[PDB]
RNA sequence: UCGAGAGGA
DNA sequence: TGTACTTATCGGTAGG
DNA sequence: CCTACCGATAAGTACACGATCCTCTCGAA
């Protein structure tokens, strides 16, 4: 019920001036803040303090603070995120990079 | 903050809105699973209007002299009269149409009919009447079994989630609901002949063009969605030039959460 | 990972490398036993692989006796592989001069005789490669035996190896 | 010209994963570094003429992998080593 | 002694993406593998069975057009051990000792690792090692026990001894 | 690429594990000793002493050297060294973590304060987290200030059983800068009457307690068995970053101009050399601790110089030293400034202009900009005649080339080169050619707020130096032409340019997914004139009616 | 842990080619053509390698196979021929 | 080049 | 300007 | 009817954050 009220409040500010933004965008942000258990702040201590790969988190304010926690607690960055593949300098698993492409020898002969 | 909070979020290949770690935020993107660009503000005619006009515009009664279809609309309009087997499905059609009005009034309690939904049926029928040059003088080539069955057979083809088990099949039915409610509203057995005058050749084309435009309107796996949403909410906030708190100072409270006054005026009824 | 202990020293107490296990894996997936070869076994395997190589190299082109084995192997090494391979010529030179059995028929019985007794494929690769006369000679040069095989039962095999022994 | 966070953000939104990566590497930093596959650090002493690739600390001339990563990342992991932090770069998967 | 092992290895340029690819890749495999000498596997001598080679699929790399193919193959290996008794042929004969060409690897035996009752003969060419009626010259097949192994470059070397029962000249 | 071929496998970084440097591994990892705190000259003649800078690591001035591996500045990755600290010291980052681990595990034995038998202890250890589990473990062992020997009385009938070693009283610990102090109570009608006893807790005491901590006490407090052992939170052996991390810069030729860290690294060696000689020579008891606090402070401000509101440390002149934390801190500092966002090549920027005769997807690039930016085209049988004709035109005639890359990595600068006029051009070679018409290129206007503002644009090479663009595309970018500038990015690969034309095209981005409606509209004169024209009042005579029709590029030819 | 790939039967993925796949398959085929790779379709005097890759898809003569990964690691290998180009 | 200062939609 | 972390005094609960 | 302990709500102190890009010039100990 809390998230349903949260959407009403977010949508009411977008409606106040500048109608409109599609339900999909605000309901995603709202579902992000509530698919946690309670309410999640969109700040350095709210969302940024989560079970996320250390490199993704250090790129938002608490940089060396989080990187010290990463080493002291022996955290492992999964390399599955957007941010950690940008730092590594690899084709990130986003749209074009979310699938791999192989060549088929069965098809190579078929077409000559 | 918004853009950094929703970087990881992306529509996966199994129509589910997950992230980097793999936690689920939404099971179907924005509840319907459509690429936001292929949507138009469409009107649901089953929710709006009086019960007298709704019963007049949609109720089909072959077992009556004044509530039947005139043979100038149907090719077989006189041999379809007094048919009990054909009225069984025309009762089944109107019993689903009266269910739609009661369910829609539960969803949109405010009474508004114009809502954004995929596939512009409004124009798909407007172009069919021009593409085939259909005249209002001569009767159609289709019958009642062709309309009421063809409309229901199309509803199966409109796939969002690729099913096999009880969960995915029920999630598929839940995903369409509001769209097929509009489809039942627009392709009613009476409406197809009374207002549109669709020939069997042009009707089969309209059903396929609806299926084709719907499968085009489905979200593309790889769409960054969260990144898209983060910018789609943050951009209008930049142009907030226009005694309760509103605009950007109120927008900080809704992000911060944030147990301070400003204007906590609760509403009692 | 993180240096590791290293394992153990490579010895003649069947303490083979951390890679060469008594029971290892296959490309297909099965748990196949270790494939160790002696000087007769390894000579007939490279000759077989290079005889079948020229057959495949010339398919695409479309659209016995001691000293006679030395010259025929030397020609085969030049056609199938280029001059760049120095190691293979020295090995094939050494394998044909020190092979115990020349005929593929005799080798089959040698492997059936040895790979059956209950000995590691490396001990078999060492028995079939080195010529031994006394039971004690084999027990000293291949120290992995001792308890693994009986002194008189090992002599029974050693006698049969002199009968299986080929003429040069 | 600068291709910062705001410029990277839109290229993710579009879905062009390789154009963003090319802008980030081929048109900017891009550096090939040898890493020890056993520990995951840049401990490798790569001689590209005598071929003595040896990693002092793991006695290995076999488990060594070269990688194209940005020169600033190489530099960042070296700064983290200077602060007693170990960003062990592993090319092998172990968590599904 | 010599083993047959199941082991694997390749990035292929897009200009070679034609029907004559499977055979061209098989050549790229033997071009590097055939002749190589790894520290863990030993000398890679001959890639067995040129036919039936498993190649699977080549994932075309991110920004370049090259295909990364995994080539599963079978090849003969020459891997020695510290204790492995080997009978090669004497190739180098000198005052210090002798070098034994056991297949593709050279093994060195010092004057101290061999018996004290033998000694080198300088007044005989090719250089020789006498005792009674046993002489070690330019050829002379010898039985050596590998006491130690040297990994060095892509060419394994050893340090064997011939001072024991049943050892020496053969 | 980092130049030159390598005979090693190339494989993507699939995961990155974090941990701490073991002072035992830092000794094996190290190639340097770092005894001398001086940097430039031999002793002291010319080119770096074998103490700090190139003892057996990174090269310096155009010399390949690099501990015999050579390779040169552009290839040499820099090698790590080690510096032995006379007395162990805390790590600035793990100050509260060391203090909170001491507040949980009791001292004198190195064993947990509460272990298994307590019901709340089982309720806190129930979570298999890392920090959330340790968060409860801190609040539980924070109190119950004495270690225990015998404790269960209401689980076994009455008698109590022993699970611990020594029952010594754990003290209350607080922070007074770089050091920690514990308050032992006692005072039960015995020593110190009623006031407690306070002790300065040295790193040598804490480290030996952390060494005696059990293998299960690591997992209970959020530590790893091989990556992050609590003993490595205290530094006994410090690693030294090579020259690529702290360069010499080179002031002219015979001058210096070293990096802020090279001076700071020597300052830790200077603070350590005073203790190294004091511990061996005349020891004045409470005068070595006065210097030990300065070595602790030197290693502290090297990593963190923007510490608590007590010390500062500045490298005279008055400007303060930039620490490793301040160097890679957010906003224009390594993570956000050199990794999340970077400066790029094959880019342009100039004042923008509007045009009614440009296509919606077109961009008017000036001749000087297209002649400066290059696209590397590979020599194929489909170009050859075209590619050689551009090489023939050279770097001054508009459709021309600047550099020709041959079979091996050898750039041929056509601006100079004795053979510029000749050039045969073989297949497989790369020819860097001037930008030409209808080339997919990214055109951008900062701030980049939404998915748009960064779109693909068909190129049209035009005179008059200014970025020309269509009028209707003023809305997605938001900018007008009141002295506004715009970026430009030429893609270098055939794949990235196909990822721009088949994804980010200007007309492909006509309908906005934000408001499910279009994000491009007819504006200004085109919107003002369309109302004036579209009304029953106005008609157009035959003469102007045929020019109105010819202006339409897809006109059928039917009046 | 073992494999995770579901066969070319019983697949829960879209039979249509995603806009990102279309741009990638063209991008890589146009790159390979530009790098001298052998062209399978009959050339009609095409000097641009993307114009070639675009026709290559129309005739369905591309020998590429797409590996569509799911969140649990499982993948379904879809050959370019199997996928339908609506978009 | 560091820093400060100034200036631009 | 707001959040989060950390320590000191304080009324009562019921058990021997 | 009193005490060994055990939860209250306090108030104080401490935390490193805040448009995007771009351009020009001055003066070090
Ligand atoms: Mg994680
Ligand atoms: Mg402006
Ligand atoms: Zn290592
Ligand atoms: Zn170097
Ligand atoms: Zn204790």
């Amino acid at each position: 019920a809390g998230r349903a009220a949260l959407y009403k409040e977010v949508y009411n500010v977008i409606a106040s001036d500048g109608s409109y933004v599609n339900y999909r965008h605000m309901a995603l942000l709202v579902d992000v803040m509530t698919t946690q258990g309670g309410l999640t702040s969109v700040t350095r201590h709210g969302f940024n303090r989560s079970n996320t790969g250390a490199l993704m988190r250090c790129s938002f304010e608490e940089t060396v603070e989080i990187l010290f926690e990463a080493g002291a607690s022996a955290e492992l960055d999964d390399c599955r995120g957007v941010s950690e593949n940008v730092i590594l300098g690899q084709m990130a698993p986003i749209g074009t990079g979310a699938f791999d492409v192989m060549i088929d020898e069965e098809s190579l002969v078929k077409y000559m | 903050r918004l853009v950094k909070a929703l970087e990881d979020i992306m529509v996966h290949y199994d129509n589910t809105t997950r992230n980097s770690l793999g936690n689920v935020i939404q099971f179907i993107y924005g509840e319907d699973g459509m690429d936001a660009a292929h949507i138009e503000k469409q009107s649901l005619d089953t929710i709006g209007g009086s019960d007298a006009a709704f019963e007049k515009r949609y109720r089909v009664d072959l077992l009556n002299t004044d509530h039947t279809l005139d043979p100038s609309l149907l090719e077989s309009g006189s041999e379809i009269l007094g048919d009990l087997k054909l009225q069984v499905l025309l009762d089944e059609e109107y019993k689903q149409l009266v269910k739609d009005r009661k369910f829609l009034r539960e969803v949109f309690v405010d009474g508004e009919a114009n809502w954004p939904l995929p596939v512009n049926i409004r124009r798909i029928i407007q172009n069919a009447q021009q593409t085939f040059h259909i005249d209002h003088t001569k009767p159609s080539d289709l019958t009642i079994k062709d309309i009421v069955l063809g409309v229901k057979d199309l509803q199966e083809n409109l796939l969002v989630l690729r099913g096999k088990n009880e969960i995915i099949q029920n999630a598929q039915r839940d995903a369409v609901t509001l769209f097929c409610c509009l489809l039942r509203s627009r392709l009613a057995t009476r409406r197809v002949l009374q207002e549109y005058r669709l020939t069997k050749q042009a009707f089969d084309w309209v059903l396929s063009n609806i299926e084709a435009q719907f499968l085009r309107s489905v979200v593309h796996p790889g769409e960054m969605v969260g990144v898209l949403a983060a910018q789609s909410i943050g951009e209008p906030a930049t142009q907030m030039t226009l005694k309760v708190t509103s605009g950007v100072p109120r927008l900080k409270e809704i992000l911060n959460v944030a147990k301070n006054m400003k204007t906590p005026s609760l509403t009692v009824y | 990972r993180l240096k590791k202990v290293e394992e153990e020293e490579n010895a003649a107490t069947l303490q083979l490398g951390q890679e060469f296990q008594l029971k290892q894996i296959n490309h297909q997936g099965e748990e196949e036993e270790l494939i160790a070869l002696n000087l007769s076994e390894a000579r007939l395997v490279i000759k077989e692989a290079l005889v079948e190589r020229r057959r495949a190299f010339k398919r695409s082109q479309k659209k016995e006796t001691r000293e006679k084995e030395l010259e025929s192997i030397d020609v085969l090494l030049e056609q199938t592989t280029g001059g760049n391979n120095k190691d293979l010529k020295n090995t094939m030179q050494y394998l044909t001069n020190f092979s115990r059995f020349r005929d593929q028929e005799t080798v089959g019985a040698v492997i059936q005789l040895l790979k059956s007794t209950g000995l590691h494929p490396f001990e078999v690769a060492q028995l079939g490669s080195l010529a031994c006369d006394t039971a004690d000679e084999a027990k000293t040069l291949i120290p992995s035996l001792n308890n693994k095989i009986s002194d008189d039962e090992l002599e029974r095999i050693l006698k049969e190896l002199s009968n299986l022994e080929t003429l040069y | 010209l600068r291709f910062g966070e705001m410029e990277r953000d839109c290229m993710i939104a579009h879905g062009a994963a390789s154009f963003l990566k090319e802008r980030l590497m081929e048109a900017s930093d891009a550096f090939r570094v040898h890493i020890c596959g056993i520990c995951g650090l840049m401990t490798v002493i790569a001689k590209l003429n005598h071929n003595q690739f040896e990693c002092k600390g793991c006695d290995n001339k076999i488990d060594i992998y070269q990688i194209h990563i940005p020169y600033a990342a190489k530099l960042l992991f070296q700064e983290l080593m200077a602060m007693n932090i170990t960003p062990r770069l592993y090319t092998d998967r172990s968590r599904d | 002694m010599f083993f047959i092992k199941d082991l694997s290895l390749i990035t292929l340029h897009p200009s070679f993406f034609g029907p004559r690819m499977k055979q061209y890749l098989k050549t790229k495999l033997l071009e590097e593998v055939e002749g190589s000498c790894t520290g863990k596997f030993g000398y890679i001598l001959c890639v067995l069975d040129y036919d039936n080679i498993d190649i699977q699929r080549g994932r075309i790399l991110p920004t370049d057009g090259s295909a990364e193919f995994n080539v599963k193959y079978r090849a003969v290996v020459f891997k020695p051990f510290k204790g492995e008794v080997v009978d090669g042929t004497v190739v180098s004969c000198s005052q210090h000792g002798f070098e034994v060409q056991v297949g593709p690897m050279k093994v060195f035996v010092t004057k101290h690792l061999m018996p004290q009752d033998l000694t080198f003969n300088a007044g005989s060419n090719p250089p020789s090692y006498q005792s009674s009626e046993d002489v070690i010259t330019i050829k002379s097949r010898i039985r050596v026990k590998i006491e130690g192994c040297i990994s060095q470059v892509s060419s394994i070397h050893a340090i064997g001894s011939i001072k024991e029962d049943y050892l020496g000249a053969i | 690429v980092g130049q030159q071929y390598s005979s090693a496998p190339l494989r993507t970084v699939k995961e990155v594990q974090f941990g701490l440097f073991s002072p035992e591994e830092v000794r094996a990892i190290s190639v340097a000793k770092i005894r001398f705190p001086e940097t430039m000259d031999e002793t002291q003649t010319r080119a770096k002493i074998g103490g700090l800078n190139d003892p057996r690591l990174g090269s310096i001035d155009r010399n390949l050297k690099c501990q015999t591996c050579q390779e040169g500045m552009n290839e040499c990755p820099g090698h790590f060294g080690h510096i032995d600290l006379a007395k162990p010291v805390f790590h600035v980052g793990f100050i509260a973590k060391i203090k909170k681990v001491c507040e949980c595990v009791c001292m004198h034995c190195g064993k947990l304060l509460l272990d298994e038998h307590n019901e709340l202890m089982r309720q806190a250890l129930a979570i298999k987290d890392s920090k959330k589990r340790f968060a409860a473990i801190w609040t539980l062992c924070k109190t119950k200030m004495v270690c225990e020997t015998d404790v269960p009385s209401e689980d076994d009938p009455t008698q109590l059983v022993s699970r611990g070693g020594c029952g010594n009283t754990q003290p209350t610990i607080r922070k007074d800068g770089l050091k920690l102090v514990g308050s032992w109570k006692k005072d039960r009608a015995t020593g110190d009457a009623d006031e407690p006893e306070l002790r300065v807790l040295s790193t040598e005491e804490i480290l030996n307690i952390f060494k005696h901590i059990s293998v299960k006490d690591f997992t209970s407090l959020g530590f790893n068995e091989v990556f992050s052992r609590p003993e490595w939170m205290i530094l006994t052996c410090l690693p030294v970053p090579p020259p690529p991390v702290r360069p010499s810069i080179s002031f002219n030729e015979s001058q210096r101009g070293e990096d802020d860290l090279t001076f700071k690294l020597a300052d830790i060696l200077k603070a350590n050399i005073s203790l190294e000689t004091l511990e061996h020579n005349g020891a004045p008891h409470h005068a070595i601790e006065e210097a030990e606090s300065l070595l602790q402070f030197h290693v502290a401000t090297y990593m963190d110089n923007d510490i608590a509101g007590q010390p500062q440390a500045l490298q005279k002149s008055g400007r303060p030293v930039k620490s490793i934390r301040a160097r890679l801190k957010g906003k224009e500092g390594r993570i956000r400034g050199n990794l999340m966002g970077k400066r790029v090549d094959f880019s342009a920027r100039t004042v923008i202009s509007g045009d009614p005769n440009l296509e919606l997807d077109q961009v008017g690039v000036p001749k000087s900009i297209a002649k400066t930016l290059t696209y590397p085209e590979v020599v194929t049988p489909y170009n050859i005649d075209r590619l050689t004709q551009l090489v023939r035109n050279g770097p001054n005639e508009h459709p021309g080339a600047k550099y020709v890359i041959r079979d091996s990595g050898d750039r041929i600068d056509l601006r100079y080169s004795k053979r510029a006029g000749d050039i045969q051009l073989q297949y497989g070679w790369k020819v860097e050619r001037h930008i030409m018409d209808n080339d997919p290129v990214l055109f951008n206007r900062q701030p980049s707020l939404h998915k748009m503002s960064m779109m693909a644009h068909r190129v049209k090479v035009i005179p008059y130096s200014t970025f020309r663009l269509n009028l209707s595309v003023t809305s997605p970018y938001n900018a007008d032409f009141d002295g506004d500038e715009m970026n430009l990015h030429v893609p270098q690969s055939e794949e990235t340019r196909a990822e721009l034309s088949q994804l980010c095209a200007v007309p492909l981005q006509i309908v906005s997914p934000q408001s499910n409606k279009p994000c491009m509209g007819i504006v200004q004169d085109t919107l003002c004139g369309i109302r004036k024209l579209t009304l029953r009042d106005t008609f157009i005579e035959l003469d102007q009616v045929l020019n109105m029709l010819y202006w339409v590029p897809d006109w059928d030819g039917v009046i | 842990l073992k494999e995770k790939a579901i066969p070319k039967d019983q697949r829960a993925t879209t039979p249509y080619m995603t806009k990102y796949e279309r741009a990638r398959i063209l991008g890589t085929r146009a790159l390979q053509i530009s790098m001298n790779a052998p062209v399978f379709v009959d050339l009609e005097g095409e000097t641009d390698p993307l114009r070639i890759a675009m026709k290559e898809l129309a005739e369905k003569k591309i020998p590429l196979v797409i590996r569509r990964y799911l969140p649990d690691g499982s993948f379904e290998d879809w050959s370019v021929e199997e996928l339908i180009v609506d978009l």
